[PDB]
RNA sequence: AAUUGAAGAGUUUGAUCAUGGCUCAGAUUGAACGCUGGCGGCAGGCCUAACACAUGCAAGUCGAACGGUAACAGGAAGAAGCUUGCUUCUUUGCUGACGAGUGGCGGACGGGUGAGUAAUGUCUGGGAAACUGCCUGAUGGAGGGGGAUAACUACUGGAAACGGUAGCUAAUACCGCAUAACGUCGCAAGACCAAAGAGGGGGACCUUCGGGCCUCUUGCCAUCGGAUGUGCCCAGAUGGGAUUAGCUAGUAGGUGGGGUAACGGCUCACCUAGGCGACGAUCCCUAGCUGGUCUGAGAGGAUGACCAGCCACACUGGAACUGAGACACGGUCCAGACUCCUACGGGAGGCAGCAGUGGGGAAUAUUGCACAAUGGGCGCAAGCCUGAUGCAGCCAUGCCGCGUGUAUGAAGAAGGCCUUCGGGUUGUAAAGUACUUUCAGCGGGGAGGAAGGGAGUAAAGUUAAUACCUUUGCUCAUUGACGUUACCCGCAGAAGAAGCACCGGCUAACUCCGUGCCAGCAGCCGCGGUAAUACGGAGGGUGCAAGCGUUAAUCGGAAUUACUGGGCGUAAAGCGCACGCAGGCGGUUUGUUAAGUCAGAUGUGAAAUCCCCGGGCUCAACCUGGGAACUGCAUCUGAUACUGGC
């Protein structure tokens, strides 16, 4: 199915994420859809670090998209910051 | 087949593919004998051949073994022969 | 294999393939037979 | 294809291996190529100091 | 990656005074500086326009301490970045973070500096840098940490800065040692001998 | 308002389809010159209205043949 | 704010200018060889044999679909030597679970390679006749029967591979029947079509004490949708060759049948005789194509490793089957060649998965650890599998960074080399002195990549119910392959960390021998025939520098295929001259059209890259936010000078 997550697109020992909305079959950091945002779990306490389009994720889990563990867990988080 | 599973699925399949056949072959049986009847030029019988094998094809076509595309052409090709002859 | 097929890099000793002598000396020999001294011969025959 | 070797003096002979590299000798008209020396069979030129990659010759200790 | 040698040679190739020597003892008085090095000095070379751009771009990599593809490197960013391209290169140099710290004053010569940055002697707000390279921006302050401000060396270059002319674009204290990158250096900054112009021509052939 | 393109018949003789030359005046790449470029587009037209020689405006559609998946709308002056 | 970019030189001559080739200076690489060679980071790593493959692993999972237990850990009934207290040996799926099986879903993804394909390809843009598992939103059903079949058992055929009879059993397996529209068929009436039960907790009417009944959770099925994916069509674009000009009977089109999920000569019957083509059909050769990459001032040219998209292929040639999807890399069937096993009857096999081996090659890595992450599979989950991936190893292959000491230091020491014999050069170079410790070495500390998941709880959402389940909080211990990780500190002491090419002109850098047109050099011009800045060495220098050279390969220069941007009296080049079809171009005025053209808008031009502004790794390379860009195409709305049409 329809599917949102994170693809690893980032250095050695240093990764990067595209939260990106691509279908479960194609490959982790290969084809997708739409890029909805970002997310780096290096980033460190600066300014900024993880950043979702979530109007567009809403979207998709409206249409019927699957949000990733991992996923769900940084919306939820995005959530509470706000 | 080096995987167990491609084993189990191999087996399936070949008996899959028996149950099938039955099915399927018994279907285009069942169709040839409207088909049979229209080339006669003997409608009743082409309708009541038809009223047999509509409600298979209906059937099959649910399962899964025929396409609900390809169930609904052959009722209407039939039809539309059933139709000309009378 | 079913076939015969020596390299011709097993001759030569710098890859390290053959540290004997006679060894070189064999496969060498088929690289020959695989092919298939005048002045004597000629020697030879105005004798 | 006829090959040139360069440097001074060799251990070539018939029926052995080398690598050849390119780049022709001009005055000789049909040589179009070069031995590599120090590669393969062909040993490096015996006793040089400069361009001594061109010619194969290990680094004397001193 | 940098040159381990004959510091005042390199200079009497150039002509000109590259401040490879810290400027306790005169340059004229160490070296003969006229004379270019070698068995062939005072044989003095017709030399080309080829040859006179090649020198210039030499003179200016010796200055810094900058081997050739990092030269490139920085003259193609220079390049990239807006404005006279010359300049931009020059200012590239100059940003060089050994470089700053010997303008400063902490390194009697550029090497020193280098050196300095190499082993940990230097931060810039309040983070060490190891890199000699550092493009030292506008408004980073730089500094010795309290580990490395006890050496002689330092104290050393400091002096030897106090008797040479004052860079504009940096503010310094002796007794903190310590300083401020204020602003990018200006053409009319930096010395007037280094035609950057010809180094520029040269990444252009 | 759907898509559809103007161009001459090159013939008609084979039963309900007409063969149609679409003239279009594209730039060259390299060298700039505007160049005619012809696209013979085989057209299906029911009761063979359009002859050979006549200007014809046809529109995209399935593929009735191998060749054919265009259509003709109009016709637009025929009589040579 | 987002292309702010363009160099020449040597060589034809006695000399000149010109034409004109060859040729060097630059950038570049999946590169190799040579000589070396400290480290790190980030990258990259069989381009050739799509040649053969030993070994292991690369796809399994679900016991909450179902009968069952092949090992195991617990209880339950019985008993043995009876330490007075249970160790122990027998039985029973009763339970946690699970071998083998049936079933489901997954093996159509992921990964590989580029053999074939110059178009059932790719790119761009448009479409209409389609299907689409899981995920999804909606609307309604899920009633009641069957007979099988593995599994398991006896007797057996086979060396094995694998069977063969006779029995037994279940299921969300399978099949009817009922029920039946919002479905299918049809002009309608009508005809016809489905399934699926399973798990957690529970008051009472109840109970063959299994469960009914209620409940939640999930699953089933139909239909329309949605998304996603796939199939199909058309236009244009997408190599070279005309010393390949004719090609093609299912060929082009038609009517009808058949087929497909779908339209279609997709296939058959009969008819018409077309269709393609010098705007290059056909045949041949080569070729994955694109984003891009390199180069280039650009325009172009070359190119398509890595990363990403699309295609194709899976030992060769077929074929279907299953399925939502394949005509399926680790499925089936057949043939073939090739390896292996065989008791000779017959079998097994398929690295262009990851490692690896051989071979071919100039040349390209270890049978490494791990699921900790990210993603995928299954499951309600826990979980298990995952050679995707993440990391690790090897190789300077690249890019980038860093280091190899810093400052001082005349006796301008010694030695080296030259030498007008004075020195002047190595050269402040070394030694000596002071100072520092990058990385390397030792010892210590020491993040981040880790978010989830598990138990207890409290509230809310469901319902007969404060149970269970779900949602939201909270504490509790947790989850690291890399890993003596990144990173910080202390210790001792310059300690362990410079080499390669070049030095006649081009072209930066010059002196000194042997020889003697020999040996050798060489990119081009050309050096070498007894005084060689060109050959070999020494010193000295110059260039680069952990690389440097050589070679190969591309663009550049080469305006040397000239579109930008060239020529043609004599340098190469005006058909020997005409007519003339196609084509190209076409005086001038008005109208009109809006095809070109221009303008604006809309959609698209994937992401990465490139470019600009930033942010993050100590800086950089690398990553990365946002933009710009993608100069293209289509549609719509206008403009009408010019070009076209009428
Ligand atoms: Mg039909
Ligand atoms: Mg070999
Ligand atoms: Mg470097
Ligand atoms: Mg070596
Ligand atoms: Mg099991
Ligand atoms: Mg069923
Ligand atoms: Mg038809
Ligand atoms: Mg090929
Ligand atoms: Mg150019
Ligand atoms: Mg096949
Ligand atoms: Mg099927
Ligand atoms: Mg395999
Ligand atoms: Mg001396
Ligand atoms: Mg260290
Ligand atoms: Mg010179
Ligand atoms: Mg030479
Ligand atoms: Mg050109
Ligand atoms: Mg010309
Ligand atoms: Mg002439
Ligand atoms: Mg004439
Ligand atoms: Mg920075
Ligand atoms: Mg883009
Ligand atoms: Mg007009």
């Amino acid at each position: 199915m329809v599917t949102i997550r994170l693809a690893r697109h980032g250095a050695k020992k240093r990764p990067f994420y595209q939260v990106v909305v691509a279908d479960s079959r194609n490959a982790r950091n290969g084809r997708f859809i739409e890029r909805v945002g970002f997310f780096n779990p290096i980033a460190s306490e600066k300014e900024e670090g993880t950043r979702l389009d979530l109007d567009r994720i809403a979207h998709w889990v409206g249409q019927g998209a699957t949000i990733s563990d991992r996923v769900a867990a940084l919306i939820k988080e995005v959530n509470k910051a706000a | 087949a080096n995987i167990k599973s491609a084993k189990k699925r191999a087996i399936q399949s070949e008996k899959a593919r028996k149950h099938n056949a039955s099915r399927r072959s018994m279907m285009r049986t069942f169709i040839k004998k409207v088909y049979a009847a229209i080339e006669a030029g003997d409608k009743a019988a082409a309708q009541k051949a038809f009223n047999e094998m509509q409600p298979i094809v209906d059937r099959q076509a649910a399962k899964g073994l025929i396409h609900k595309n390809k169930a609904a052409r052959h009722k209407a090709n039939l039809t539309a022969q059933i139709n000309k002859l009378a | 294999q079913k076939q015969p097929n020596p390299s011709r890099d097993w001759l030569n000793p710098n890859l390290g393939y053959v540290t004997t002598s006679r060894g070189r000396s064999k496969i060498h020999a088929w690289f020959r037979k695989q092919d298939r001294a005048a002045i004597g011969g000629g020697d030879i025959r105005l004798n | 294809v006829t090959s040139y070797i360069g440097g001074e003096g060799h251990n070539l002979q018939e029926h052995s291996v080398i690598l050849i590299r390119g780049g022709r000798v001009k005055d000789l008209p049909g040589v179009r190529y070069h031995t590599v020396r120090g590669a393969l069979d062909c040993s490096g030129v015996k006793d040089r100091k400069q361009a001594r990659s061109k010619y194969g010759v290990k680094r004397p200790k001193a | 990656a940098r040159y381990l040698g004959p510091k005042l040679k390199l200079s009497r190739r150039e002509g000109t005074d590259l401040f490879l020597k810290s400027g306790v003892r005169a340059i004229d008085t160490k070296c003969k500086i006229e004379q270019a090095p070698g068995q062939h000095g005072a044989r003095k070379p017709r030399l080309s326009d080829y040859g006179v751009q090649l020198r210039e771009k030499q003179k200016v990599r010796r200055i810094y301490g900058v081997l050739e593809r990092q030269f490139r490197n920085y003259y193609k960013e220079a390049a990239r970045l807006k404005g006279n391209t010359g300049e931009n290169l020059l200012a590239l140099l100059e940003g060089r973070l050994d470089n700053v710290v010997y303008r400063m004053g902490f390194g009697a010569t550029r090497a020193e500096a280098r050196q300095l940055v190499s082993h940990k002697a230097i931060m810039v707000n309040g983070r060490v840098v190891n890199i000699a390279s550092y493009q030292v921006s506008p408004n980073d302050v730089v500094s010795i940490r309290e580990k490395a401000k006890k050496q002689s060396r330092v104290k050393a270059a400091l002096e030897l800065a106090e008797q040479r002319e004052k860079p504009t674009w940096l503010e310094v204290d002796a007794g903190k040692m310590e300083g401020t990158f204020k602003r990018k250096p200006e053409r009319s900054d930096l010395s007037a001998d280094i035609n950057e112009h010809l180094i520029v021509e040269l990444y252009s052939k | 308002k759907i898509r559809t393109l103007q161009g001459r018949v090159v013939s008609d003789k084979m039963e309900k389809s007409i063969v149609v030359a679409i003239e279009r005046f594209v730039k060259h790449p390299i060298y700039g010159k505007f160049i005619k470029r012809t696209t013979k587009l085989h057209v299906h037209d029911e009761n063979n209205e359009c002859g050979i020689g006549d200007v014809v405006e046809i529109r995209e559609c399935r593929p009735l043949s191998k060749t054919k998946s265009w259509t003709l709308v109009r016709v637009v002056e025929k009589a040579v």
